[PDB]
C-alpha cells in the first residue's frame, strides 16, 4: 500500500481454485481461499496461493 | 551373465453372502438376496494421505452429512430396455449436503458404495450386468468429434439410456450434441461382452435381488474437480432380457442407491452454478 | 447445635487483547482494534456428553462444513438508529450446509462465535452495546398476549430493529402480529441499562472496532429443535449516539459474522420448509 500514513482500510485478497464461475463480487470471493488485509503500520500483505491441482504439474 | 552400465544422468535414458447390512451416516440398507459385494480393484475408499496431498489448504470432510446413501430416481426394466448409465459424482450433484460441498469447492474427492436393487418373483427371468467403469467416456452422435455438450454429458440422477443401434445427428442448424451409447458397443466402441474386465456384478433374478460395488476414488490425480470430471460411470445392461410367465408387458423397477465415502473437498469459494440443459 | 431428621422418603419433602485471529473451517477473521473477546458465562461451546445425551440415534457433526463464519447482511448505524436484534440459530437458517442440517434434522444444538464489526475514524463518536441474551423473548404489538406469529419472530439474517416508543397494533382485520421491541425497555419490559447482566461487549469507537462473544449452547435441554426455539438473541443498541465532525447525515456500516460451533444434529427426516412471511 503506497498511500499516505493517514489512510486506513481493509482489503480482501482472494484465490478461487478453478471450476466455478470467476468471482464477480466479494460475496463469491470470500468463499474461496482469502486473506483480509488491514492497512496500518504494516503496508504490505502476503497471500499464499496454495498448490491445489488435480495434476502433479501444470502447463505453462 | 551380461553387463549393464548406465551412461546418462536421467533415469529415462536407461534401458527398459446373501444377508447383509450397510450403515452410512443415518442411512441403512438391508439385503437378503444379495450376491455378495464387490470392492472394485480390491481397494477400499480412503482419505488422501499426507504423502499424496496436492492442495495445501485444509480440506473439509463433511463425514455423515454427505457420506450417506442417496436414492436416485427409479428406472423401469422392460423387455425392450437396452440399459442405463449414470456418472459419478454427476448423479449426486443435487443430493443433500454432498452436492452443496461439491459445488462450493473447487476440488472434490470421494469413493462410492453403489447398491443396485431389482426384486422380482421366482417366476421372472432376466440378468443385469452392473459395471463400474473408470473414465466412462461415451460416444457422441455427430460427425464432429468430442462434440457432446456439458449439459447432456451430465444428465444428473436420471442418467441416460443405451441405444440398440447408432443414429447420426444430421441436424446442422440445431445439433443435439448428445451421447449415442450403443448397448453392444458399451457406448465406447468396445464390445459389451468384454465390459466384465471392469468391476461388476450380475443380478440374476433367479439368484439375487441386488448388487453392491465399493468404488475407490480412481483418477490420475489425488483430487480433482467434481464439476469438470466424472470419476466413475455406472452402466447397467440387460444381459438376459426380462421375461415373465408369457404375460408380456411386464416391467420391474430398478432402484439405485449411492453413498459417497471418504469425501474430501478443497478450495472453498462462492458456489458453482453450472449451465442447465 | 440442632438436630435434623427426615421423616419421609422423597427428598422433595426434606426441609430446604487488540490483535486477534479466529479460524473456523475455511474462514478466518483478523482484528487489530479488538476489545478482547468475551466467553459467555465462561463456558466454551462443547459437544453433548454421553452422560447427558437424550436422543439415542447417532448424531451428525458436519464440523467444518457448518462450523464456519457466515456473514449476515450489513446494517447501517445512523444518529437515529435505535438498535437491531437477531435470533440464533434463526439468523443462520439460510447459511450454507448449517441451514441444511438445521432443516433436515428434528434436533439441533450449537454454540456460536459472534463477531460484530463497526469501524470508524478517530473523529467519530458512539458506543454500541452488543448483548447475548439467552431466551431473548420480545414483546408483541397487540392487546393479545403472545400473539406474534412465527414468520415475524424469525426474520432471518436481517433481524429486526428496536423502537423508540411503544406503538399498539389496532388493526383488527389484518393484525401485524409483529414484535414491538422498545429500545430503553430492551424489548422485554426490562430497563436496557440492566441488560449488562447478560454477556456483552461495548464497541466504543474511540477504543475498538469489533466485539467477539463466544456463546455456549444454553438451554434447559441438552438438545432441542432449532426451528421451534431460538437459543440466543443478539441485541445491538446505541449506548452513545453516532456523531461525526458536526457534518451530520453520517452513517457507518455494522457487519455481523456468526460461526456456529460444535454443531450436533439428531433425527434425520425429510427437510423442513417453514412457512414464509
Amino acid at each position: 500500500f503506497c498511500g499516505s500514513m493517514m489512510a486506513t482500510g481493509k482489503l480482501l485478497v482472494s484465490y478461487a481454485p478453478p471450476g466455478a464461475e470467476a468471482p464477480k463480487s466479494r460475496k463469491e470471493a470470500m468463499l474461496g481461499t482469502h486473506v483480509i488485509w488491514d492497512i496500518g503500520l504494516q503496508s504490505s500483505c502476503t497471500m499464499v496461493v496454495p498448490w491445489i491441482s488435480n495434476t502433479t504439474y501444470r502447463l505453462t | 551373465n551380461y553387463t549393464t552400465i548406465n551412461y546418462y544422468r536421467d533415469s529415462a535414458s536407461n534401458a527398459a453372502d446373501r444377508v447383509m447390512q450397510l450403515t452410512l451416516g443415518n442411512s441403512t440398507i438391508t439385503t437378503q438376496e444379495a450376491a455378495n459385494s464387490v470392492v472394485a480393484y480390491g481397494r477400499w475408499p480412503e482419505y488422501i494421505k499426507d504423502s499424496e496431498a496436492n492442495p495445501v489448504d485444509q480440506p473439509t470432510e463433511p463425514a455423515v452429512a454427505a457420506c450417506r446413501f442417496y436414492t436416485l430416481d427409479t428406472v423401469t426394466w422392460r423387455k425392450e430396455s437396452r440399459g442405463w448409465w449414470w456418472k459419478l459424482p454427476d448423479a449426486l450433484k443435487d443430493m443433500g449436503l454432498f452436492g452443496q460441498n461439491m459445488f462450493y469447492h473447487y476440488l472434490g474427492r470421494a469413493g462410492y458404495t453403489v447398491h443396485v436393487q431389482c426384486n422380482a418373483s421366482k417366476f421372472h427371468q432376466g440378468a443385469l450386468g452392473v459395471f463400474a467403469v473408470p473414465e466412462m467416456c461415451l460416444a457422441g452422435d455427430s460427425t464432429t468429434h468430442m462434440f457432446t455438450k456439458y449439459e447432456n454429458a451430465n444428465p444428473g440422477e436420471k442418467g441416460g439410456e443405451f441405444k440398440g443401434s447408432f443414429t447420426l445427428d444430421t441436424n446442422a442448424t440445431n445439433p443435439a450434441r448428445n451421447f449415442c451409447p450403443v448397448d453392444y458397443l458399451f457406448g465406447s466402441g468396445v464390445l459389451a461382452g468384454n465390459a466384465f474386465v471392469y468391476p461388476h456384478q450380475i443380478i440374476n433374478l433367479r439368484t439375487n435381488n441386488c448388487a453392491t460395488l465399493v468404488l475407490p476414488y480412481v483418477n490420475s490425480l489425488s483430487i480433482d474437480s467434481m464439476t469438470k470430471h466424472n470419476n466413475w460411470g455406472i452402466a447397467i445392461l440387460p444381459l438376459a432380457p426380462l421375461d415373465f410367465a408369457t404375460e408380456s408387458s411386464t416391467e420391474i423397477p430398478i432402484t439405485l442407491t449411492i453413498a459417497p465415502m471418504c469425501c474430501e473437498f478443497n478450495g472453498l469459494r462462492n458456489i458453482t452454478v453450472p449451465r442447465t440443459q
